[PDB]
């Protein structure tokens, strides 16, 4: 009736079909006086009224067999019929109203949920998770109770059973659907982190990717809160750097855009001092090539591709500055250079090496434009201009030495002639750098 | 057989329903984050002007 | 066979409709953001007048 989820995955469907297929007679229990005869009669009648009237009458009656259950099959069928009537199209919101009128009515129901065998800890928990974040009924009690559940602890932590793991996980995400109710889920998140890292490791190697997808979905939903996302990458760097590779290698773009948007949320400006995250991730995680290949890749969703370009741009924004290549860009834009080991250090030369030529050697063109402008006009060699043009000569020299295809431009830009005309200068240093660049053009012929 | 055909059709509608569900969810989350963010920005500008 | 074609076309219609719901929700989020900005504006004006 009102917000009935978890009808998507076929697992919950096969589970609901397997549990509700059990054979138990409420009339036989009424005849054997195993429980309340009135409640058993209402149950036997409701069974035939379901499988094929309003609720609230048998609500109190089912509680008799709920709070007190002599048989496990009785309670199992009770909770099964409970969750089935909750998601029932016939009853729906009416049933929800029975939970909405009295908040303490489902409290004991939640107290009787998640106990004993793995079969019985599923359905009662399904109805409980369904009610906890249902419509108007919200309690920190159900969260605190479910978080400390040791019966559900092994259910969610089961790496053997994928069905139980997926049921408990999807229920975890569904209960975290309200971020305000996710605070406790975020505090106890240490236990959910392990199964997540497990889904990530199993990811690195039918519908089996749906579990990892819902898990990554819970991760991104928890990253929605900048506080929980503040300790996100600040906790596990190991499980964090395994995102982009497995997401790119992931066929479906669900988990791909999930890891992309979650990691983007991790390095986001919205997170305090999130620069260190993207820094180490692009450093020890080699996210440069991953972002390059992902940006060169394709995506079906618009949001996935847009967030891809945005995250790649965000990474490339502070990655270029380490080793600041923009630092020289300021000197070029201001047309004033200085003494710095920018073209001197080989590492700095290797860092901005990839940014040297973008579109038709745009950066190289911007590099030769300054010297050419200091050549055809002006061209007065004293103090500043001399050391600046000399530094530009040595830098453009290291550049042409690095880029073998960078020669073809120097001839068409009039740079070969200005470099050769720089052979004879007033300063021995300018002539030395210019002769060095001359031998550099002479290096490959 | 045709049974698997209609089942495949229902499966297709199911896949589209799942894609649409995850999309709507992502829309709601993005709505929460964007609402908080925009409110924060407006609050920042207002706090600056007020100060 | 036709059931599958109709399920597929209706699937595309459901995907586009979910996308439209996402757009309407986004514009609505922007609207709620402007409204919250308005309330914050009135509160800031009240605080400035009070100061």
């Amino acid at each position: 009736g009102a917000t009935k989820i978890l009808m998507d995955s076929t697992h919950f469907n096969e589970i609901r079909s397997i549990i509700r297929s059990r054979s138990v007679a409420w009339d036989a229990l009424a005849r054997s006086e195993e429980l309340s005869e009135i409640d058993a009669s209402t149950a036997k009648a409701l069974e035939s009224i379901l499988v094929k009237k309003v609720n609230g009458k048998t609500l109190i009656p089912l509680i008799h067999l709920l709070s007190t259950s002599d048989n496990e099959d009785c309670k199992k069928s009770v909770q099964n019929l409970i969750a089935e009537l909750l998601s029932s199209d016939k009853y729906g919101d009416d049933t929800v109203k029975f939970f909405q009128e009295d908040p303490k009515q489902l409290e004991q129901l939640f107290d009787v949920s998640l106990k004993g065998d793995f079969q019985t800890v599923l359905i009662s928990g399904f109805n409980v998770v369904s009610l906890l974040v249902q419509n108007g009924l919200h309690n920190v009690k159900l969260v605190e109770k479910l978080l400390k559940n040791n019966n559900l602890i092994n259910i969610l932590q089961n790496i053997e059973q994928m069905d139980t793991c997926y049921v408990c996980i999807r229920l975890l995400q569904e209960l975290a659907v309200i971020p305000e109710y996710r605070d406790v889920i975020w505090l106890h998140e240490k236990k959910f982190m392990p199964t997540l890292f497990k889904i990530l490791q199993r990811a690195t190697d039918h519908l089996g990717i749906q579990l990892q997808y819902h898990s990554l979905l819970l991760i991104w939903l928890l990253t929605f809160n900048p506080v929980f996302a503040n300790e996100l990458v600040q906790k596990y760097l190991s499980d964090f750097l395994d995102l982009l590779k497995l997401v790119k290698i992931t066929i479906k773009e669900k988990v791909s855009r999930l890891c992309i948007s979650i990691i983007l949320q991790c390095c986001s400006t919205r997170v305090k001092q999130h620069k260190k995250v993207i820094k180490q991730l692009l450093l020890l995680g080699n996210a440069l090539p991953t972002v390059q290949s992902l940006s060169e890749r394709k995506y079906s969703d618009e949001e996935l591709r847009q967030d891809i370009s945005n995250l790649k741009e965000i990474l490339e924004n502070e990655y270029q500055e380490l080793t600041s290549f923009d630092e020289y860009v300021a000197e070029l834009d201001s047309k004033l250079l200085c003494w710095s080991p920018p073209h001197v250090d080989n590492g700095f030369w290797s860092d901005n090496i990839d940014e040297f030529k973008k579109d038709n050697y745009k950066i190289f063109r911007q590099l030769i434009e300054l010297l050419q402008a200091k050549v055809r006009n002006g061209d007065v060699n004293a103090k500043q201009e001399k050391i600046i043009i000399q530094v530009a000569l040595n830098d453009i020299t290291h550049v042409v030495e690095l880029l073998p295809e960078s020669i073809d431009v120097l001839d068409k830009t009039g740079g070969k002639a200005d470099i050769m005309e720089l052979l004879n200068h007033s300063d021995s240093r300018v002539k030395y750098e210019a002769l060095k660049a001359t031998q550099a053009i002479i290096g490959y012929t | 057989t045709p049974n698997q055909v209609n089942d495949e059709l229902n499966k297709m509608q199911a896949f589209i329903r799942k894609e649409a569900e995850e999309k709507a969810k992502e829309i709601q989350l993005k709505a929460d984050q964007e609402y908080e963010i925009e409110k924060t920005n407006i609050v920042r500008n207002e706090t600056n002007n007020i100060d | 066979q036709k059931n599958g074609i109709a399920t597929l076309l209706q699937a595309e219609k459901e995907a586009h409709e979910i996308v439209s719901k996402a757009r309407k929700y986004r514009q609505d989020k922007l609207k709620q953001a402007k409204t919250d900005a308005a309330k914050e504006i009135d509160s800031y004006k009240i605080q400035k007048d009070k100061e």
